[PDB]
RNA sequence: ACGGAAGGGCACCACCAGGAGUGGAGCCUGCGGCUUAAUUUGACCAACACGGGGAAACUCACCAGGUCCAGACACAAUAAGGAUUGACAGAUUGAGAGCUCUUUCUUGAUUUUGUGGGUGGUGGUGCAUGGCCGUUCUUAGUUGGUGGAGUGAUUUGUCUGCUUAAUUGCGAUAACGAACGAGACCUUAACCUACUAAAUAGUGGUGCUAGCAUUUGCUGGUUAUCCACUUCUUAGAGGGACUAUCGGUUUCAAGCCGAUGGAAGUUUGAGGCAAUAACAGGUCUGUGAUGCCCUUAGACGUUCUGGGCCGCACGCGCGCUACACUGACGGAGCCAGCGAGUCUAACCUUGGCCGAGAGGUCUUGGUAAUCUUGUGAAACUCCGUCGUGCUGGGGAUAGAGCAUUGUAAUUAUUGCUCUUCAACGAGGAAUUCCUAGUAAGCGCAAGUCAUCAGCUUGCGUUGAUUACGUCCCUGCCCUUUGUACACACC
């Protein structure tokens, strides 16, 4: 039941594979990527 | 792309341009005209 | 090794065989050497079919680029015959008078199964002169066994072709049994 | 010259014999110096089986076997003495190997 | 997903109809005990005794 | 046990019909003479036949037989 | 066709004459019964070491739980400020499982949503099938042409007799002449001082020679040490056996039995192939073989954890240990065969080193008549201890410890060591297999395998007894006979 919610109309780190699109989420200590 | 790279790799199962014979599980595919 | 490696040509010239049997069926294949009834629907448009069966064996089995008489086919074309629509006991008595005029010495054909809904009984068609139990058995007979597949279960169809042993070219000539004077 | 030694392996006896003889009588108008083919014995393939393709009916097995069987000559000759004779095999069934 | 199976009855499958019963682990085969008793001419297996 | 069935009876019936004066009561000697006036396909019912026709002409000097 | 009808014949799946037994005890496996969450399922001469079923994961279809789309495709209600997938950190759970919840990050026309249709199922029906096999059948039967008997269906041929393993024949005879099966055929095991050829086999003789011994004799190795050869071995072509010869017995002979020779005289031994056909025999749990029915995203599909097939008041079958003195135990002799064994990689293992043992380590030989292997196997044989006892037979059961295989050894996978040593004192009615290299005793190779034999398939070694027949037992075949059966005694 993953819900991927709509995300309607709204910075970098390593592995510069990344194309400067990775924003943190600032819950808490949140200094890892989305990828990893 | 994830499909292009096969597309181009031949040179949809169902679609067309497809024969698919199964001969011990090799799945032996070719194309039609 | 070398009697592992043979074991696995055996088993690759039987992986030629059944597919050569399903892919070339309505082309009129016989048996691999390819040898088919006919040979320009296997040259399709002046070499693509060939082309692409060559393309698809030698991919499947890792390899570079470029490194009327035979029951087989008898029951491939009367299965063709009885699966677009025929009589069964026609197709089977038109299969047995091409057989037996066509120089060969005796033939058989069985039908076994659900011919029209029933019990599902087996009925024969023989003509001819026909060999049973013994060396002779594996030196001149042909037979195929086919399993036709319509709207309601399935028919097995067993052919057996015998060729004459006096044009034998090959082995034994007569029967084993058969003696000829001359004086 | 170079040595060679010629291994013919196959399973049908006489395709196996005519490459076996047709070495061998080659071999002969071209004055080459060859010990005789050694016959090394005949592997049987032996392979029992279960002739039920289950559990019901009496007890009985079916037993196959693939006689597959081998001969070896050794002689000397030059490259193209060696070549000429060595694509003259090429009969369907027999499998030859030079070692040299 | 997937644990290692690399051995035991799971690892081989019959080459012809994907069973994993009966298989002939000898020569090389890896075909099942009917399919390689149907198709054993192909092979060249025969019965003489 | 050692009986000759027709394969033989007839075959040996058919080389004495044609065949008098000619092969004599030894079987070594009539088998070599079977090589080349009979095609048989097998050695031993080629030996078969050359037997029972030695056990017919051996025969044959005690009263003629039927057939 | 059938008969709870008769007569002939056949068969160690029957007996007579016998041997090994089994049923008597223990253990291993299968089935039943019971139990359970499941103890999965099919099968009752012709099921019950069977589905090559010796199941820790898989196998598996059973159960207690948890994920996955592996739902193609013209098709519509979802799109260019977003149709969808993916997620580490925490509750969750066996789970570093984003399976579910806090939660906001990523990619961007694949997917996902509602209808249609596919797909798979070890889901059901073997009484819907094909095929394959089993049984009838380790049995001998089946059918034209011409002619003959009948209006005819049909019948003779295809048989009163004798012989054979055989409808194998002889023979008699409205039959003659034949055809399929049997036989013939083929594979293998026997021999051939012969044809051919062999550092992938062996033997002779020379050096290279160590020993015994020295008048040159014995035994040994000389893996690039030399030549010759095929007696041993191998495998191609052929040969040989054809009951050969001779007697007795044969109705008239087919044949039978003796003696001789022969390599072998029972189809020379054993087998492969096995016709007309019939089963509601078995198998949908082999098939991407399949008809039909059921299910298909809370899946009977697939995948992961664990459990299950093993489970125990009880009966039965396939097997082993034996129940001892032909034995048991120590040493010593080292005598086979069929096979099998790894190059994208981990198999067959020789030889050293370690350990009591299993086993480990460094390599070497082997893709193989090349190395394992000469399978230095067992039973067995020589010499000794045990001396007739629940004994020192027996190793059931259990306790303790060490390793291998395996992601994972607990419900011991298995191997090894020590240790209480249980029933069994030769077996009940009954019942199974078998006639010569056969039964029995014995182990070996392969299959099942990552490991595990008591299993099975092949093999060799030691190797008897009795019989050379019969229809009393059982079953089957043929003939006759009765039928109101014909879907044929369901
Ligand atoms: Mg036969
Ligand atoms: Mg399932
Ligand atoms: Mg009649
Ligand atoms: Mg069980
Ligand atoms: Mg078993
Ligand atoms: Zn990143
Ligand atoms: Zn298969």
């Amino acid at each position: 039941k993953h819900k991927k919610v709509k995300l309607a109309v709204l910075r970098e780190c390593s592995n510069p594979t990344c194309g400067a699109g990775v924003f943190l989420a600032n819950h808490k200590d949140r200094l890892y990527c989305g990828k990893c | 792309e994830d499909r292009n790279k096969i597309h181009q790799y031949l040179f949809l199962t169902s679609k067309g341009y497809v024969k698919t014979q199964f001969s011990w599980q090799y799945y032996y595919y070719t194309l039609t005209e | 090794s070398k009697k592992r490696k043979l074991v696995a040509d055996g088993v690759f010239y039987a992986e030629l065989n059944e597919f050569f049997t399903r892919e070339l069926a309505e082309e009129g294949y016989s048996g691999v050497e390819i040898r088919a009834t006919r040979t320009q629907d296997v040259l399709g448009e002046n070499g693509r079919r060939i082309n692409e069966l060559t393309l698809l064996v030698q991919k499947r089995f890792k390899y570079a680029p470029g490194t009327g008489l035979s029951a087989v086919a008898q029951a491939e074309s009367m299965k063709f015959k009885l699966l677009n629509g025929l009589a069964i006991r026609r197709a089977a008595y038109g299969v047995v008078r091409y057989v037996m005029e066509s120089g060969a010495k005796g033939c058989e054909v069985v039908v076994s199964g659900k011919l029209r809904a029933a019990r599902a009984k087996a009925m024969k068609f023989a003509d001819g002169f026909l060999i049973h139990s013994g060396q002779p058995v594996n030196d001149f007979i042909d037979t195929a066994t086919r399993h036709v597949l319509m709207r309601q279960g399935v028919l097995g169809i067993k052919v057996k072709i015998m060729r004459d042993p006096a044009k034998s070219r090959t082995g034994p000539k007569a029967l084993p049994d058969a003696v000829t004077i001359i004086e | 010259i170079i040595k060679i030694r010629i291994t013919l392996t196959s399973t049908k006896v006489k395709q196996l014999e005519n490459v076996s003889s047709n070495i061998v009588k080659n071999a002969e108008q071209h004055n080459l110096v060859k010990k005789g083919p050694v016959r090394l014995p005949t592997k049987v393939l032996k392979i029992s089986t279960r002739k039920t393709p289950n559990g019901e009916g009496s007890k009985t097995w079916e037993t196959y076997e693939m006689r597959i069987h081998k001969r070896y000559i050794d002689l000397e000759a030059p490259v193209q003495i060696v070549k000429r004779i060595t694509q003259i095999t090429i009969e369907p069934g027999v499998d030859v190997e030079v070692v040299v | 997903f997937s644990h290692p199976r690399r051995y035991g009855k799971g690892s081989r499958q019959c080459r012809v109809c994907s069973s994993h019963t009966g298989l002939i682990r000898k020569y090389g085969l890896n075909i099942c005990r009917q399919c390689f008793r149907e198709k054993a001419n192909d092979i060249g297996f025969n019965k003489f005794r | 046990g050692r009986v000759r069935t027709k394969t033989v009876k007839r075959a040996s019936k058919a080389l004495i019909e044609r065949y008098y004066p000619k092969l004599t009561l030894d079987f070594q000697t009539n088998k070599r003479l079977c090589d080349e006036i009979a095609t048989i396909q097998s050695k031993r019912l080629r030996n078969k036949i050359a037997g029972y026709t030695t056990h017919l002409m051996k025969r044959i000097q005690k009263g003629p037989v039927r057939g």
